């Protein structure tokens, strides 16, 4: 009892908003399906029919060289995963909007291009896991209380 | 306003390098766009002749896609005696991506140049470090809801002479899916693939006049399985079980990999070198069963730093995992790959990327995690670390670093031990703030060789949303890279000439109002040399901008002797600006 810290309770995770219609423009892909798998082994379902929707817009993935070699070529790459995600509620408005993004750096070879495809293939895997966590630690501390205020 | 449709010219720009000399640019920008558009880049120089670029560019639902073409007939000359010389420089490329919204995911990553000196001497985009290859894949993919297919075409151009030809996949099938269970039973995976690695070496030796050979591709250095083709076969069920808390979670998992070879090994390969040392197999075999238990603990934490309400997470972390042994050395690399050691390592059920190398394992994998959460679900702080507890030792490794070196190499080179009790410490750190502060770090410490394998500490400076004031500081080090030795044909660890310690400086910042400053400075302390510094101004009129930097950066070459040399070029950079 010294320090303060103490094992997580069931009311931390229980996620308040437990239904909402995860949609994505990549509509079948990596990304949005281990999203709803995620949400789904979280205790929250996902459906079409749904007053709250949680849209990703552009995923983008980037990179650029970081480090260079003694011969002033590429040695180390940088891959930037960033999703663009919105929360939409009624009549198609945008209830809320911003982005998550993580980043990650690698060995490049010039003389293995295949497995450099490779590792920068599990990197973005890993990188992708990471961002859906990171939106489910978002979606988590939501709450059905915040509501539209929509004026025009 | 409506304006975004500048149907004219583009505000053009100026460079003069003293060694392209006088060069000028101005952009035409087809606006042919409620939804896509198209751009010119007629490049006039002084050294070269008159070149242009055309850029499309379409962006729709379900739909994305940008085409690249590019001309010049080259002025410029004495690049003569280089091989694979063209007098008519070209460039096209198409990088497609069609069916977001369908179940059939269509990619393109194509783009084809007419010889290695295109980026060499033509690109400036991409200053300081220069593309040493170009993509040539075309990607298919279905994608069930259970299941996901994949058939790729890929393949790799080299945009210098001074590199390995690389392999093709021409034909590599994947089949990743699940099996649909219910919460509570049990979990299973399969991983399916098969591809046909080809390549066509070029060997040939290159000549001169008096001088005879002046020097031979870097592909006439490759011995043996070094030199092997053909087709590999990846069969991999497996089964997890998932035991969920709210305080922790325990998961077993118990994969089995079958990866068959069916090779060709060109003869010069087999006949000589090998029968030269040893026998040759072109029908492999490998099968191995996978043990993965994946325990962890969470716990909570309720903090306030600067008024603000901070949860402070903390995730410890455990992994054992068990690989038994197999000789894999009669085995060629194609896609495999050896990443250096970080904190993700840890959790990886595999050393190795690719199939063509599964590590041998018997380890305990610790770690901790502490994460700073604000309560509207944002992660401002994560701190990681970590080491991995070695129980056996790691005898399969990469050709050239396994027990080869100690015979054919006569090599031990400074900071490998693959027989020690333990890992490196590995440590990452990362502090954010939305306003665009951004600080991260990380570092690997091996204790047994008392050596810092791994270090970086990137800094990204920016004040209240306020566009002008940037500030980039970044330090990089590395020491315990794995990379295949063009002048050896084999893999290499730590290599002298190509060991990391840099720093990367940048700034841009407001002197007196309409003025601001621009710089950055890049330098290798390994060679004790300069890669790029450049600085400058930009005047921000209420009309008008302009913007006008001094730079000196080195840039990639390889000379008629085929060796990779670095040369360096200052000049003028100018360019105009309506915004
Ligand atoms: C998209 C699949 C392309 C992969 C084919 C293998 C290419 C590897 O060699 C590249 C260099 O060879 C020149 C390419 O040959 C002409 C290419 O243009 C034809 C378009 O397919
Ligand atoms: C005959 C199996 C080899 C040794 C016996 C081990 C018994 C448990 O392992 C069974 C897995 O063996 C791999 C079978 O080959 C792949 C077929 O399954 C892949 C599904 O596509
Ligand atoms: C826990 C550190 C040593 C364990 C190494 C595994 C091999 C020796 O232990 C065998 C007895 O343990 C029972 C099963 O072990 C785990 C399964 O992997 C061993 C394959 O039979
Ligand atoms: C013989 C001269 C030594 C060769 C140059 C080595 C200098 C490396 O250390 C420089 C460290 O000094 C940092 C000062 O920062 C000034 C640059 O910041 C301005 C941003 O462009
Ligand atoms: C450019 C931003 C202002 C910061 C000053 C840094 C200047 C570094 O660039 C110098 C470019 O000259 C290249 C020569 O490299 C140094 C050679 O002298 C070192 C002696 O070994
Ligand atoms: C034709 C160019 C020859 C000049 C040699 C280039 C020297 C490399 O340094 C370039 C940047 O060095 C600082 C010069 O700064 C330009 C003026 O702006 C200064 C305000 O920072």
């Amino acid at each position: 009892n010294t320090s303060g810290f103490q094992l997580r309770g069931l009311g931390d995770a229980q996620f308040a908003l437990k239904e909402i219609d995860v949609s994505a423009r990549n509509a079948y892909g990596p990304t949005v399906r281990e999203l709803k798998e995620t949400l789904e082994n979280s205790g929250v379902k996902v459906t079409s029919n749904a007053p709250y929707h949680l849209v990703l817009v552009r995923e983008d993935n980037q990179q650029r060289t970081v480090s260079y070699t003694g011969s002033a070529r590429g040695a180390e790459f940088e891959l930037t995963n960033t999703i663009n995600y919105e929360i939409v509620g009624a009549n198609d408005l945008v209830l809320m909007s911003n982005q998550v993004q993580v980043q990650k750096v690698y060995v490049h070879d010039e003389n293995n291009l295949i497995g450099s495809d490779q590792e920068a293939a599990q990197l973005r895997s890993e990188m992708r896991r990471d961002l859906i966590q990171q939106l489910s630690m978002r979606l988590q501390a939501l709450t059905p209380a915040q509501l539209d205020e929509a004026q025009r | 306003i409506d304006d975004r449709r500048q149907s004219g010219f583009l505000p053009p720009s100026f460079s003069s390098t003293s060694d392209t000399g006088f060069t000028l640019v101005t952009p035409y920008y087809f606006n042919l766009a409620p939804n896509y558009d198209a751009t010119l880049y007629p490049r006039y120089m002084a050294k070269r002749g008159m070149m242009l670029e055309g850029e499309f560019r379409y962006l729709t639902h379900s739909s994305e896609g940008i085409v690249n073409a590019a001309y010049l007939n080259d002025k410029d000359d004495h690049r003569e005696g280089f091989p694979d010389y063209s007098k008519d420089r070209w460039l096209y490329g198409l990088k497609n991506t069609t069916g977001l919204d369908s179940r059939w995911l269509a990619e393109v990553d194509y783009t084809r140049i007419s010889d290695p000196y295109y980026f060499q001497d033509l690109d400036t985009d991409l200053g300081v470090g220069s593309t040493t290859y170009v993509n040539q894949r075309g990607t298919l993919t279905y994608r069930g809801d259970t299941f996901t297919g994949r058939l790729n075409a890929q393949a790799y151009q080299l945009a210098t002479t001074t590199d390995v030809t690389p392999y093709d996949r021409l034909p590599q099938i994947t089949f990743d899916g699940f099996l649909p269970y219910n919460p509570g039973g049990m979990q299973f995976t399969y991983g399916t693939e098969f591809v046909r690695f080809d390549r066509d070496l070029d060997e040939n030796i290159y000549f001169n006049d008096d001088g005879s050979i002046r020097g031979k591709r870097p592909d006439a250095s490759l011995q043996g399985l070094a030199r092997a083709t053909g087709d590999r076969m990846h069969l991999e069920p497996g089964m997890s079980l998932p035991m969920t808390r709210s305080w922790g979670y325990v998961t077993p998992t118990l994969k089995y990999l079958y990866t068959k070879y069916d090779l060709d090994l060109d003869s010069q390969g087999k006949t000589d070198l090998n029968k030269r040392d040893e026998s040759f197999d072109s029908n492999q075999d490998r099968s191995l069963p996978l043990v993965k238990v994946d325990s962890g603990l969470y716990f909570d934490r309720d903090t306030t730093f600067a008024g603000t309400p901070f949860r402070q997470t903390l995730e410890p972390r455990a992994m054992y995992l068990y690989v038994p042994y197999k000789d894999q050395d009669s085995l060629p690399v194609f896609d495999t790959s050896e990443p250096s050691f970080s904190y993700d390592s840890l959790w990886r059920e595999n050393r190795f990327t690719g199939k063509d190398r599964i590590g041998d394992a018997n380890q305990l994998s610790l770690g901790v995690t502490s994460r700073f959460i604000e309560e509207n679900g944002f992660e401002r702080a994560s701190i990681s670390a970590g080491q991995i507890y070695y129980f056996r030792d790691r005898r399969v490794q990469l050709p050239g670093l396994t027990e080869k070196d100690l015979k054919r190499l006569n090599l031990d080179p400074s900071g490998l031990d693959n027989d020690s009790w333990r890992s490196p410490y590995a440590f990452a750190g990362q502090y954010r703030f939305n306003r665009d502060w951004r600080i991260n770090s990380d570092f690997n410490w091996n204790p047994n060789t008392s050596r810092t394998e791994s270090g970086s500490a990137i800094f990204h400076y920016q004040p209240e949303v306020d566009p002008g004031k940037v500030v980039n500081v970044g330090y990089r080090y590395r020491a315990d890279a794995r990379r295949f030795d063009s002048s050896r044909g084999t893999f290499r660890y730590g290599n002298e000439n190509d060991i990391i310690k840099q720093h990367d400086f940048s700034v841009i910042w407001p002197l007196v109002p309409q003025w601001s400053v621009l710089a950055r400075w890049q330098y290798d302390y390994n060679k004790n040399r300069t890669l790029e510094a450049f600085g400058g101004f930009e005047y921000d009129s209420c009309c008008w901008k302009l913007r006008l930097i001094n730079r000196y950066w080195l840039d990639v070459d390889d000379d008629a002797f085929l060796v990779q040399s670095e040369k360096a070029d200052r000049g003028i950079f100018l360019q105009i600006v309506l915004k």
